[PDB]
RNA sequence: AAAGUGUACUUUAUAAAGUCAUUGUAUUGCUUACAAAUAACUAGGCAGUUGGGUCGGCUGCUAUACUAUAGCGCCCCAAGCCUGAUAAUUAGCUAGGCGUAACAGCGGCAAGCCACAGUAGCACAUAAAAAUUGCUACCGUUAACGCAGCAGUAAGAAAGAUUGGACAAUAGCUUAAGGGCAGAUCCAGGUAAGCGCUAAAAUCUUUGUG
């Protein structure tokens, strides 16, 4: 669902300003997040490759 | 009355807007009151093809404009017909020859001989 | 007899959960890796990752343990901590903490009586 | 469901083709008319013909020849409500708006002695035209004046000549 | 794939994004062996039965392996296969659990696997799916219904709880406008497992008075 109004009024604006800074915030969240895994996943893949010629 | 078409009105769609308007109002300039005054965004209308069965329904294609800029590479359909809040926008030359019409009109409206909701 | 599950699901996702483990309105809690479509308190795990105490001490604080080496191998993995876990992983400092919509609905003003009708038979 | 792309509106539109040339049916059907009702039903042929062009690509005014044969099988009925409709809404149904055409309603109102709706379709003209020809407005006021002294026994049709008079006066 | 792509959809004088559609290096796996209650007043069992050859065994779109589960099915060919077999009685299995120095014996609680939804045969549904999906016949009440979902009623039995509150928390379904749904669950009521405390006052507890 969205939200739409007639009416150029205080309250239109400020439901705008508000969707735009959580938007922003998640997707800046979401890039953090996903280069932390990937740098831990090239780690773990590593340790399985020295821990098979080991063996 | 087709000057009535300058004022959104509830449960208007864009079908009513164009078949009111001469020429089918080809290359006309139309957009929706919940959109911003001072946002650029208005729809140009280059062809208009009728509802095979209705024949009171039609199907727009045209370019998007936001900000005064194109959207997409190629005209489309009007996807949003069926929705309310269509007006006309006429150009600043027509907006120039059709002056005293609008005072007419307004001037009717006001003394209560043309009902524009029902129009 | 609870063997960890080996192979990883095919037509569902990986979460990080709470267990409910306490007592009458003591609660406490177990982080576990548990496919997402189950009962609560199911037997199938892949690994048991934590701990949580929710209420207070003497010192005032709550006491949280996790192992630091398995969360990040679970979750470049895939799995998916729900809203609580990620609030723990985030004060923790294991991950940035993730940011929460806006509320607008009148926030309840009944929220620890509403559901004890103990209380309401004193009121 | 028509096609998302301008390219392939062709195809869709030569496919099934809904029909269009109306013209038989409306010469025939303002011949046969001799009632209201059958003036309702030409508007309705009007407003179909005029939408029904669009399938072939033409956007002219298709009703552009057989307006006078309408107004004057309306005028020998006697009701002018379906002429005040077509100038209200002069676009939708494929007329071009002309001074011509505004003279002609105009005088078969005025001769059914409808003033008032001399009126009307004068005042519904002028959002049309921009200039109204002096001797027309003059006419209209003549056919007010008698349509006056001819109900002059109802208040509320003096009332309403009196409020289009001063519309009159005022555009 | 916590991904890419779009002549697609929605929101914006503030824009980042999401929605819908589609895409994976072979595009969702079969087989074998061992163990597990009585039972001979059950001694013969099997003929698609044991093995071999051609053909079939579909839902495409890397290349070879000479066709790469199968008597799984048709046709043909050779006589083999099992023999505490075959037929019966009883039981959901694992395990926590209870007695015992142990060995053994028996099977209330948390959880895992399998089967079923009045009875039976079928269609979808393959890969994670039929209580609350269909078709047909039958049984019991009255064209319909089948509470072995929660509460509750009647009969039977020595003996089986309220026709309660709430989505505040945990888990789940849907949704980018931050909401909606819920007898899972969390709380309360009822019933002498068990565990803890009270059923007498004392300078109005000198952890006081000031
Ligand atoms: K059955
Ligand atoms: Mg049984
Ligand atoms: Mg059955
Ligand atoms: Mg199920
Ligand atoms: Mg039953
Ligand atoms: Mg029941
Ligand atoms: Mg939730
Ligand atoms: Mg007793």
């Amino acid at each position: 669902r969205v939200f739409t109004s007639n009416k150029m009024d205080e309250e239109r604006a400020k439901r705008i300003t508000e969707q735009r800074d959580f938007i922003q915030a998640r997707v800046e969240w979401k890039k953090a997040t996903i280069s932390l895994y990937k740098e831990w996943r090239r780690t773990f893949l590593q340790k399985d490759i020295e821990e098979q010629h080991t063996k | 009355s087709y000057l009535a078409q300058l004022v959104p009105r509830d449960k208007r769609t864009l079908s009513n807007v164009i078949l009111n308007l001469p020429n089918h109002g080809i290359g006309g300039i139309f957009a929706r009151d919940t959109w911003h005054p001072e946002s650029k965004r208005y729809w140009e209308i280059l062809e208009v093809v009728t509802a095979k069965d209705s024949s009171a329904k039609v199907d727009a294609y045209g370019y998007l404009y936001y900000q005064g800029e194109k959207t997409h590479p190629f005209p489309k359909r009007v996807h949003s017909v069926w929705r309310y809040g269509w007006y006309w926008k006429p150009k600043p030359e027509q907006e120039k020859l059709l002056q005293p019409l609008k005072e007419r009109y307004n001037t009717l409206v006001d003394m209560g001989i043309i009902d524009p909701s029902q129009l | 007899m609870n063997n960890l599950l080996t192979q990883l699901p095919k037509h569902d996702l990986l979460k990080i959960k709470l267990v409910r483990w306490g007592f009458n309105k003591k609660p406490f809690y177990v982080l576990s890796v548990m496919k997402r479509r189950q009962a609560r308190n199911s037997g199938n795990r892949y690994e048991d990752i934590g701990w949580w105490d929710p209420s207070p001490h003497q010192d005032g604080n709550s006491h949280f343990g996790i192992k630091f080496d398995r969360v990040k191998y679970w979750l470049s993995q895939g799995a998916v901590p729900t809203e609580k876990v990620y609030g723990l992983f985030g004060q923790a400092g294991i991950i940035p903490q993730k940011p929460a919509p806006p509320k607008y609905k009148p926030a309840d003003g009944n929220a620890d009586t509403k559901w004890r009708p103990e209380l309401q038979k004193n009121l | 469901i028509a096609p998302s792309q301008l390219d392939k509106l062709e195809k869709f539109v030569h496919v099934r083709p809904p029909k269009t040339d109306y013209e038989e049916d409306i010469k025939q059907a303002i011949s046969s008319v001799t009632d209201n009702e059958g003036l309702k039903k030409c508007l309705d042929l009007f407003l179909t013909n005029h939408a029904a062009q669009t399938w072939v690509g033409k956007h002219e005014y298709a009703n552009a020849g057989q307006v006078s044969d309408f107004i004057k099988v309306c005028e020998k009925v006697g009701s002018s409500a379906p002429l005040v409709t077509l100038w209200q809404s002069a676009y939708r149904y494929g007329v071009d708006p002309t001074v011509p055409l505004l003279r002609s309603s105009a005088a078969a109102c005025a001769a059914l002695g409808e003033g008032a709706d001399a009126a009307l379709v004068l005042l519904y003209g002028s959002c049309y035209i921009v200039n109204v020809p002096e001797d027309l407005a003059a006419a209209v006021r003549t056919a007010l004046e008698a349509h006056e002294k001819a109900q002059e026994g109802n208040a509320e049709a003096l009332a309403k000549v009196q409020k289009y008079r001063e519309a009159l006066d005022r555009l």
